[PDB]
């Protein structure tokens, strides 16, 4: 619901602060959030 | 020369429905040239009267 | 997740999402897999 | 062919529903300690009058 830089920001910081401290680790460099692209189970599409 | 509005044939109400105008054929069709002049003859017939 | 998909035609439209690529986190994204690929390639580099 | 030019046809709800929310938001007055200045004195070579 939002555009702003820093509150997107924010969200990943606090999602990746809740993932770390549960005792997991993600990578930051693997995790996906976007748009447009959508990837299961060795299964891609992009723009439909 | 300016079309009209798209608007005005079709109305959206979601995401997946729409209604239809009863010219769809007639209005996604586009000219060619010889129908070009035949538009230009059809205003300049217009612009003068008798 | 529905299974009952049919396709109608391809559009082009704008990009509402086009100012949030400035974000920090897309930054680090991408920096990540530019020091992978180039450790991978000093790596190379060195043993041949 | 039909790729060819950029549409506007439908417009985004979401969207304007998002900017009504981010402008409901906005503030209008301001919490200060004194209020700011207005009358101010010009001194000149005089010792009695401003």
């Amino acid at each position: 619901h939002t555009t702003d830089t820093k509150v997107f920001d924010k969200v990943a910081a606090s999602i990746f602060d809740t993932v770390a401290k549960c005792g997991h680790e993600a990578s930051p460099s693997k995790t996906m959030m976007t748009p447009y692209s959508v990837e299961k189970t060795q299964t891609h599409a992009k723009q439909g | 020369y300016i079309a009209p509005n798209p608007r005005i044939s079709s109305i959206t109400l979601t995401q997946r429905i729409t209604t239809t105008g009863p010219f769809a054929i007639l209005t996604g069709s586009t000219p060619t040239a010889q129908q070009l002049n035949d538009v230009r003859k059809i205003y300049l017939a217009l612009m003068f009267p008798g | 997740n529905s299974k009952d998909v049919f396709y109608d035609k391809f559009r082009t439209e704008p990009n509402r999402y086009k100012a949030l690529f400035r974000s920090s986190f897309y930054n680090e994204s991408r920096r990540m897999n530019e020091e992978k690929i180039l450790e991978a390639v000093k790596y190379s580099q060195k043993l041949g | 062919t039909a790729t060819r030019e950029v549409d506007f046809t439908v417009p985004d709800v979401q969207k304007i529903l998002d900017d009504i929310k981010a402008l409901a938001a906005e503030q209008v007055y301001k919490i200060v300690k004194v209020p700011s200045i207005s009358f101010r004195h010009i001194v000149m070579q005089s010792r009695d009058r401003v």
